[PDB]
């Protein structure tokens, strides 16, 4: 079969596929943000800026 | 048929040195490279930089001589001919470090080149580019150490210097100040290099005993024809032996021939990472767990230990002469020093 | 059927998983020796007195050691070059204080890893195969009889030997510099051209045959399934290679030659290993890098400092820095 | 910069005389001293007893005066402790114990001031460096 | 395994170009040579002769530490010296 | 069917040009060594102790008892140019001999005499050309005796009042020193047979080799080899150099520690003193410096606990303190008189220092064999002015260095011999590859 590394390229001549992999993977990403604004929302201590 | 396809076929034509199109970004360039180190090494100093002799013209030799960095006040400067500190010059240009820019920058547009002929060949000769991938890791060594890491620091001057004491020099630095031999990616590196070495030697000492008796002099070279069907050395006694001697051996030629391309082109990549590190003074310098301990317990002791007192030394006893523009005075009784030495 | 002829057929027997073979029969032991007092005390020896001053370096994991910190610390500098077994000793504990497992490990390991360098000519005969592989393993063994054994004898003592240990092998090259000036000696200048070339060319064969892979699978597949384990036909294009690499640079400074090419392989690392292995054997007795200091001056006499001084300036610092409570008198003659 | 006439003049005696030296006086000297001094006095140190440095300041508050061209042709012929109590010559080469130091031999007086020349004038051109040790090298 | 160059071993065993190249080769070395014995090298590149690395009474480098002046303060240093 | 780079192991079976080779090298050898003394001895000058000189032949000739007198004083040079002289001339006769033999002679000896002709599977005639350079061999370590014994003696670093040359009256015949030293361990304060420290024992070892030698060349010339002997060994001419280039390469090991460690047949007095013994001096002089001031070296404690000047040996005698601690089981003829039953004496040290015990530590300290490979004397960190490389670096690093290549020299052809004894030395027959027979190992 294929070798690990090569796992992705089933995409290639699938533009759907293509497409939804790319909206999971922005998906994923604007989760981070969500998640890492979060987490500093959660620890940030805003009393002194200076 | 115009005059782009008949300059195409002059470029490709097969001659005893291939030009190509990329011989057109390649030959200059490489040849300035080369130039510029034959010709600030000969007679070229870094007395107004670095206040140091470098050339063979002021009395050094092949080991000493260098083309040294600009001075700490260039900034980052590209230190063109043409530019506002040399100013058309050519000697002026020479006695701030101007030859160092030239040979950084059109040694890195040889090297881009080089890459290049590597695609083009191939292209023409139908094979596959793995060469051309292979030297890569040279590219990502050259622009982590010799651009990125002074672009990181304060000045070119902080380059390492086109000479072979000066790299002495260079690696030294990066023990006192950096810990460099602490790094986990300079770490691999080291594994890929000497990986890479012992590959080497023991996939063409393999070869050569593991000969088939295909002539019957013996000197078994001649008994090779190139366009020969056949493997010239027995794969299957060479994987028996190494079975048995080693344990595991290979079975696949492929893999093999692959694995030799992996191994020292992925230990330069990692080293070129912790030197973009490097630039930001981003250091594996210290364990934590150890400073805390060895602050509080005076009789803990360990080579790491030993090793940053190294650093130390290092550090105080070169830095005055080593960075002029610092106008460092350390008087005798602040240097660091052991007992009698 | 006689018995020791049984046992030789068993030791020299080509059907066992792993070689056996009469130097094997040495081998085994002082492998298995080497390795057990190795692994026992990098995990859990007490801090050992390296350089005969009181003064003992902890170098076990138990003892606050990390992988990176850890090593099994050379023996004791009181001792010298005398022979330290266990039986020596009064105590265990006494033993682990002046660092007895380091001589029991090295001596042990020498010892196996030479009689590893016979055992791959010995079952290279028993094969019908050529000799030689032993004599490109002899690169890498000497270049470990010279920082476990030839400096020391040189130097007096195998406390000045490499530690079994990550930080304490750097330890060892950085005071190796501030004494001989390693980096400015030829033969360590070749050995770094035998590795950093042997890198190269480990590169570049692997590149070249990769690059002149005949056609055997499809894309959905490993070319590597495109060899099979002792097929007959050579699985890449020598000739598409040797055209390739021929006009990368010219063509006379490209192999067509399989045989020469890996004989190349072959050499350059051997050899240039070897003259670093002789570099450390010869600074061993000091005739060390070559010296540059000062040596370029103004016509007043002003010393005009070239790279050459400023390395110098480092290896002061390791100089005036290392085993700072070890010397008593001005010179450190060993 | 270059050896000029002013950095080859040295004082001759304590009374304030003084003699100029050629650059061949100089350079022999040096050589001289390489021969026969500096297996223990390399850059105006004393390897055997660092204590006691060639510097001109540590010469002029010796005893016999040792800061000119007689002071120390005297000591190359009958060396003394630096307080001058004591003479030292069958433990430091001289030309007294030339028998026990054979280097000492073949040394003519014009090459004794020219060895004397030579340890004067290189403080001048090398400042701290001369008797300064490692710290400077 | 030729492109139609003559080859070298043909080239370097011929009279016509022994002939040509016993005139070329040392001209060129006699050249660099007087390159370095008129000092022009020196005036070319800017390297300090051994006389005029310092002052007479002065052990300072002369060491450039302006970006934009740079040529000016190096030949402020080079006047210090006539 | 050699290779022009492999083009001298084409005389394998030529006996008479294999023989024009050999002799034709003794001629080189015999050649350096004439020129090379003529070299040293036009450079030498005696007011310079040697070993600031450059001097490795001109030393061997002296510790033999020519041209040196008491203290190592250099008194006739006559003796060193003979020797240069006569060496030089006897490598031309040398030279003769070996040109003609390669080049005119017959090809091959065999034809032309019996005796001189050889086989090399011939086992018994192998074994009487090696009981006949035996016997030679055994002759020229008599000469050494004879020397130290009947023509001049030999320098003896230890002999009373600074050394001197010395006649050998009484060599150690007995049996239990001269092969205990082949029995001592080679580690620390044994020293294998590198700690011969008299002349009587080295006549004597060379006594006993010089008769063992000739038993055994007489032994050899009379037998064959017995038939275990017949089954152990390869009998072929590169199995025979094999096993020689084994021998060189143990020798020349054991040369480099000797002229390492050894101060009795490399006097220092002549080579420069020795690493232990450079160190030991260093701590003697600031031990006298000290002293003198009014220091009570043996009450000092240094920095760490231990003595500044003295301390304990792991097996309680006083010896130097620093880092030294490592070389005490040096001895030399100017620190031996302070030696007491416990080591170094208290006493002695405050009383009997002598000042030519001083001036010789401080010759040793300031001459350790220490020096960069252009030859700047001392530490690597020191500047340039002393122009000295002691002539133990040079002698042990060069001989390092061939040893080295010689046991590599041996696995070569230890290893081709073996396969070309049993066929495959030119590789693995296609048809027959034995792999190809055996049952796979899984
Ligand atoms: C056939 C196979 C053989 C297998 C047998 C294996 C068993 C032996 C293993 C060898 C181990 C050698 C360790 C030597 C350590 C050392 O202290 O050795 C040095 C000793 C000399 O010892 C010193 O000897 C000295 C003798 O001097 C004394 O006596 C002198 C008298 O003039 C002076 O007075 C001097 O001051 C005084 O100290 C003192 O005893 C020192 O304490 C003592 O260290 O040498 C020696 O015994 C001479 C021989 C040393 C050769 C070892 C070199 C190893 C080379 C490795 C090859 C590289 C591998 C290549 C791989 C491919
Ligand atoms: C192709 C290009 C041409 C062929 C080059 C071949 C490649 C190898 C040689 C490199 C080229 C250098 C040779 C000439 C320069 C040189 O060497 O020049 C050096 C001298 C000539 O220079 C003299 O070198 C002397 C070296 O000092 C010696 O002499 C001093 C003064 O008496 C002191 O005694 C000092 O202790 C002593 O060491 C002094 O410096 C003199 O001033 C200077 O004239 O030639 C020598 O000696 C003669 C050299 C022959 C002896 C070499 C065999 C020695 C083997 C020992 C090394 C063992 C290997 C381990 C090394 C790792
Ligand atoms: C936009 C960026 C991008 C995209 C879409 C691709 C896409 C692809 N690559 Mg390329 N590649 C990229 C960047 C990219 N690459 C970079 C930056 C490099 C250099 C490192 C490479 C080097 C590279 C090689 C060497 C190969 C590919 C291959 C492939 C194909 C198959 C990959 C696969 O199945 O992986 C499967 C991977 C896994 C199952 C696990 C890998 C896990 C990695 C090592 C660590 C985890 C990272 C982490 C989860 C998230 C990323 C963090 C950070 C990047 C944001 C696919 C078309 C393959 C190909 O050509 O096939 C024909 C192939 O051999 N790529
Ligand atoms: C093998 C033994 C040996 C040893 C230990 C020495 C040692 C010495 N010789 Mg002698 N020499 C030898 C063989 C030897 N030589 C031979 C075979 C020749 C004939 C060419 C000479 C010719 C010779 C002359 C003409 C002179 C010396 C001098 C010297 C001294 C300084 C050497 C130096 O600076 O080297 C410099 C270091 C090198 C050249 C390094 C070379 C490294 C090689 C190429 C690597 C080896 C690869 C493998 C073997 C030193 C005491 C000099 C001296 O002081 O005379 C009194 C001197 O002028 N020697
Ligand atoms: C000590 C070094 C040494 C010695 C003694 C020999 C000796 C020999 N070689 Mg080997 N060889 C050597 C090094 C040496 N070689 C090296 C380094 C190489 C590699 C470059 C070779 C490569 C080589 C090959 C390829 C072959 C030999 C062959 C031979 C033999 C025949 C030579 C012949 O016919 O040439 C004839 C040469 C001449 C007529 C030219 C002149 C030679 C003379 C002797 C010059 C000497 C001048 C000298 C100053 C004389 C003084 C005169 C007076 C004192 C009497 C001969 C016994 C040949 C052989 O084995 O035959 C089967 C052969 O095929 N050798
Ligand atoms: C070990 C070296 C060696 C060996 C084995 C041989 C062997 C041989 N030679 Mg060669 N030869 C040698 C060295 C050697 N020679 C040298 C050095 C020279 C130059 C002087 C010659 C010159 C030479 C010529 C010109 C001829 C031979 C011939 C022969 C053959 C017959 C010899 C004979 O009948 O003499 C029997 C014995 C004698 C005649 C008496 C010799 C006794 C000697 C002189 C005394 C012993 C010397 C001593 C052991 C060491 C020297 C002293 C030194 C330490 C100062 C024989 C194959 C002949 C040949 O090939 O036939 C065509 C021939 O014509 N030889
Ligand atoms: C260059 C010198 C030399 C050489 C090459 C030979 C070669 C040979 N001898 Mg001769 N031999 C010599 C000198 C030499 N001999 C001398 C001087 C004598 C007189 C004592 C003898 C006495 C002699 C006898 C009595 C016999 C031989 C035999 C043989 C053959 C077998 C050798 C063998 O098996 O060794 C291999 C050695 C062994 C298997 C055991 C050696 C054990 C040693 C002592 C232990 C060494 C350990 C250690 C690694 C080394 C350190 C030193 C140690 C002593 C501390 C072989 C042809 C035999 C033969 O066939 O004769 C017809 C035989 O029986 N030889
Ligand atoms: C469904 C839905 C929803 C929900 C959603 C959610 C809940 C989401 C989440 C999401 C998330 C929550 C995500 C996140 C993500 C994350 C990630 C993706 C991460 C990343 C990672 C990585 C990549 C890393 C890596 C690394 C490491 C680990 C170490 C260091 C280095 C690095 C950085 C490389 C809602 C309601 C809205 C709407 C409706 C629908
Ligand atoms: C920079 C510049 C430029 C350019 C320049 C150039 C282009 C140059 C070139 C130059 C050159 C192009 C040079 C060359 C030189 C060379 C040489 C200098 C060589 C040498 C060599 C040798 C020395 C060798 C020898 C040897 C040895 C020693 C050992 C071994 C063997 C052999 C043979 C290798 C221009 C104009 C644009 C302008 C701007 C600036
Ligand atoms: C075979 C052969 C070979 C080799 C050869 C040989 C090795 C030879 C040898 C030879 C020889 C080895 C020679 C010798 C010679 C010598 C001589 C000829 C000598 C003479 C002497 C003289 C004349 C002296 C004089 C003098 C005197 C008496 C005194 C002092 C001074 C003088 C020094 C002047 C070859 C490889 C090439 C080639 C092939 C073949
Ligand atoms: C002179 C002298 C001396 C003496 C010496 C001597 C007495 C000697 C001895 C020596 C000897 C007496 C030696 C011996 C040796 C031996 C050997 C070296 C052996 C060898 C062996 C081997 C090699 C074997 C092998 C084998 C095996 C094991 C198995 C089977 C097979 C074969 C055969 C391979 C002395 C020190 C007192 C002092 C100084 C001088
Ligand atoms: C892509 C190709 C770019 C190559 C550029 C070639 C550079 C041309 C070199 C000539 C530079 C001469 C400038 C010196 C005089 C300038 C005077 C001034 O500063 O105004
Ligand atoms: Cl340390
Ligand atoms: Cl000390
Ligand atoms: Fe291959």
């Amino acid at each position: 079969g294929l070798p690990w590394y090569r796992v992705h390229t089933v995409l290639i001549n699938d533009p759907g596929r293509l497409i939804a992999a790319h909206l999971m993977h922005t998906a994923l990403v604007a989760g981070w943000a969500g998640s890492m604004a979060l987490y500093e929302l959660a620890t940030f201590d805003p009393s002194d800026p200076v | 048929r115009g005059w782009f396809d008949i300059l195409d076929d002059w470029l490709k034509r097969d001659r005893f040195v291939f030009v190509g199109w990329s011989g057109i970004l390649l030959f200059p360039c490489a040849y300035l490279a080369l130039g510029g180190w034959l010709t600030g090494t000969t007679f070229v100093t870094s007395w107004y930089t670095h206040g140091l002799a470098s050339s063979y013209l002021e009395g050094c030799n092949f080991l000493t001589v260098a083309v040294s960095t600009p001075a700490n006040s260039m900034g980052h400067s590209l230190l063109l001919l043409w530019g506002p500190e040399a100013q058309g010059d050519f000697t002026r240009w020479c006695q701030l470090g101007g030859l160092w820019t030239f040979i950084a920058l059109h040694g890195a547009f040889g090297l881009i080149g080089f890459m290049l002929r590597q695609f083009e060949i191939a292209r023409l000769v139908g094979v596959r580019p793995y060469n051309a991938i292979a030297f890569s890791a040279p590219i990502a060594v050259f622009v982590s150490v010799f651009l990125i890491y002074p672009l990181g620091q304060s000045s070119w001057f902080f380059a390492p210097s086109f000479g072979v004491a000066a790299i002495f020099r260079f690696l030294l630095f990066f023990q006192g100040f950096h810990n460099w031999t602490l790094n986990p990616f300079h770490m691999m590196g080291v594994a890929g290099v000497l990986g890479g070495a012992l590959l080497c030697a023991i996939h063409g000492a393999t070869v050569e005993n593991t000969l088939f008796q295909d002539g019957e002099g013996a000197s078994t070279f001649r008994a090779f024809n190139p366009t020969q069907a056949e493997e010239t050395y027995s794969m299957v006694t060479a994987n028996r032996f190494w079975s048995q001697i080693f344990g595991i051996a290979f079975s696949n030629k492929r893999w093999l021939h692959f694995f030799m391309l992996f191994v020292p082109v992925t230990g330069l990549w990692m080293s070129a990472i912790g030197v973009v590190g490097l630039a930001l003074n981003l250091r594996s310098y210290d364990f934590i767990s150890q400073e805390i301990r060895a602050a509080e317990d005076p009789e803990f002791e360990t080579f790491y230990t030993k090793n940053l007192l190294l650093n130390e030394g290092i550090r105080a006893w070169m830095a005055p002469q080593d960075q002029p523009h610092e106008n460092f005075v350390f008087p005798e009784e602040v240097l660091p020093r052991g007992n009698a030495l | 059927a006689n018995l020791w002829e049984r046992f030789c057929n068993w030791v020299t027997s080509t059907d066992n998983r792993l070689y056996v073979g009469w130097f094997g029969v040495i081998m085994i032991p002082t492998l298995l020796a080497a390795t057990i007092c190795f692994v026992i005390a990098f995990i859990a020896a007490p801090p050992v007195d390296i350089d005969g001053i009181r003064e003992p370096v902890s170098g076990s994991l138990l003892y606050g050691n990390n992988i990176i910190t850890g090593a099994v610390v050379p023996s004791s500098n009181a001792i010298g070059l005398h022979f330290y077994p266990i039986w020596e000793a009064a105590s265990l504990d006494e033993w682990l204080y002046n660092g007895g497992p380091y001589q029991l490990i090295i001596f042990h390991f020498l010892l196996g890893a030479s009689c590893y360098m016979g055992r791959q000519w010995e079952l290279s005969y028993r094969l019908g195969m050529r000799p030689w592989i032993c004599v490109a393993y002899s690169a890498p063994l000497a270049s470990a009889f010279a920082v476990f054994l030839i400096y020391p004898i040189g130097q007096g003592s195998f406390s000045d030997g490499m530690p079994l240990g990550i930080s304490g092998t750097f330890n060892f090259m950085i005071v190796f510099q501030a004494e001989h000036n390693i980096l400015m000696h030829p033969f360590h200048q070749l050995g770094v051209a035998g590795v950093f070339g042997g890198a190269l060319f480990c590169a570049m064969h692997g590149s070249l045959v990769t690059s002149s892979l005949i056609r055997e699978t499809t894309e959905t597949e490993s070319a590597n399934y495109g060899y099979k384990f002792g097929q007959e036909e050579e699985t890449y294009n020598i000739v598409a290679a040797h055209g390739y690499f021929g006009r990368l640079i010219f063509q006379y400074a490209s192999f067509n030659n399989s045989r020469s090419l890996h004989f190349f392989l072959a050499a350059w690392p051997v050899v240039g290993v070897w003259f670093t292995a002789l570099g450390i054997s010869t600074m061993a007795f000091n005739l060390n890098g070559f010296n540059f200091n000062h040596s370029v001056i103004d016509a007043k006499g002003n010393v005009i400092n070239t790279w050459a001084d400023i390395i110098n300036r480092a290896n002061l610092g390791m100089e005036v820095m290392h085993e700072r409570n070890a010397h008593n008198f001005p010179l450190d003659l060993a | 910069a270059e050896l000029t006439p002013e950095v080859l003049t040295v004082p001759l005696n304590s009374e304030g005389k003084t003699i100029t030296l050629t650059e061949k006086q100089y350079l022999e000297g040096k050589r001289l001293f390489q021969y026969a001094c500096a297996s223990c006095h390399v850059g105006g140190i004393t390897k055997t007893n660092p204590s006691l440095d060639l510097r001109t300041e540590t010469l002029a508050l010796a005893t016999p005066p040792r800061d000119n061209i007689e002071g120390l042709v005297d000591y190359m012929k009958n060396p003394t402790t630096y307080d001058g109590e004591q003479e030292i010559a069958e433990v430091h080469p001289s030309l007294r114990s030339a028998d026990i130091f054979p280097k000492m031999r073949n040394l003519t007086e014009k090459d004794l001031v020219a060895i004397a020349g030579h340890i004067l004038v290189e403080p001048k051109i090398l400042g701290d460096k001369w008797g300064g040790g490692k710290v400077y090298y | 395994g030729t492109t139609g160059e003559r080859p070298f071993s043909d080239i370097i065993t011929s009279v016509r170009y022994w002939v040509i190249h016993s005139i070329t080769i040392p001209a060129l070395f006699i050249a660099g040579w007087l390159f370095v014995s008129t000092g022009l090298a020196y005036d070319v590149f800017g390297t300090p002769r051994p006389d005029s690395y310092y002052a007479q009474e002065q052990r300072s480098i002369p060491l450039v530490t302006d970006r934009f002046e740079a040529k000016q303060q190096v030949e402020t240093f080079l006047e210090q010296l006539k | 069917g050699f290779a022009w780079w492999a083009g001298n192991a084409r005389l394998i079976n030529l006996s008479g040009k294999l023989l024009g080779a050999h002799v034709a090298h003794a001629g080189l050898i015999v050649f350096w060594a004439g020129a090379m003394t003529l070299f040293e001895l036009a450079h030498f000058i005696p007011e310079k102790p040697m070993y600031e000189q450059g001097l490795i032949l001109i030393p061997h000739i002296a510790t033999l008892g020519w041209g040196v007198g008491p203290g190592g004083e250099v008194v006739d040079t006559f003796p060193f140019f003979v020797v240069g002289v006569v060496h030089l001339i006897s490598s031309a006769v040398l030279g003769f001999g070996g040109v003609y033999h390669a080049i005119r002679g017959p090809e091959t000896l065999e034809e032309y005499s019996s005796f001189f002709g050889y086989d090399w599977k011939d086992k018994n005639k192998m074994t009487t050309i090696l009981g006949f350079h035996l016997i030679v061999l055994g002759i020229g370590a008599l000469l050494l005796v004879a020397k130290a014994m009947f023509f001049g003696g030999l320098y003896d670093t230890w002999a009373p009042g600074g050394g001197d040359v010395r006649v050998i009256t009484n060599p150690t015949l007995d049996p239990r020193v001269i092969f205990g030293y082949l029995l001592k361990s080679p580690f620390g304060g044994e020293g294998w047979i590198v700690s011969v420290n008299n002349l009587e024992d080295v006549v004597g070892g060379h006594i006993w080799i010089g008769l063992i030698c000739i038993a055994g060349g007489i032994w050899h010339i009379l037998t064959t080899p017995f038939g275990w002997a017949r089954r152990a060994f390869i009998w072929s001419g590169e199995a025979y150099l094999s096993y020689s280039l084994g021998a060189l390469s143990m020798m020349g090991f054991i040369a480099t520690c000797f002229v390492w460690f050894n101060n009795t047949v490399y006097p220092s007095e002549f080579y420069g003193p020795t690493g232990p013994e450079a160190s030991q001096a260093q701590a003697m002089t600031f031990l006298i410096r000290d002293q003198k001031l009014g220091a009570n070296v043996g009450s000092a404690q240094g920095p760490t606990g231990l003595g500044k000047y003295l301390m304990r040996s792991p097996t309680g005698e006083i010896i130097f303190g620093g880092e030294t601690m490592r070389f005490w089981d040096f001895r030399g003829p100017w620190l031996e008189p302070l030696r007491g039953p416990n080591g170094l004496d208290l006493n002695k040290i405050k009383n009997d220092i002598q000042p030519w015990q001083e001036r010789r530590a401080a010759e040793y300290m300031t001459h350790a064999p220490l020096g960069s490979l252009n030859s700047v004397g001392g530490v690597a960190t020191e500047i340039n002015s002393v122009n000295f490389v002691s002539p133990r670096s040079w002698l042990a690093t060069s001989h390092f260095v061939l040893a080295f290549f010689f046991l590599v020299g041996h696995l070569w052809h230890a290893g081709r011999a073996r396969a070309a004894a049993a066929g495959f030395e030119k590789g693995i027959d296609r048809e027959s590859e034995p792999v190809l027979s055996m049952p796979s190992l899984d």
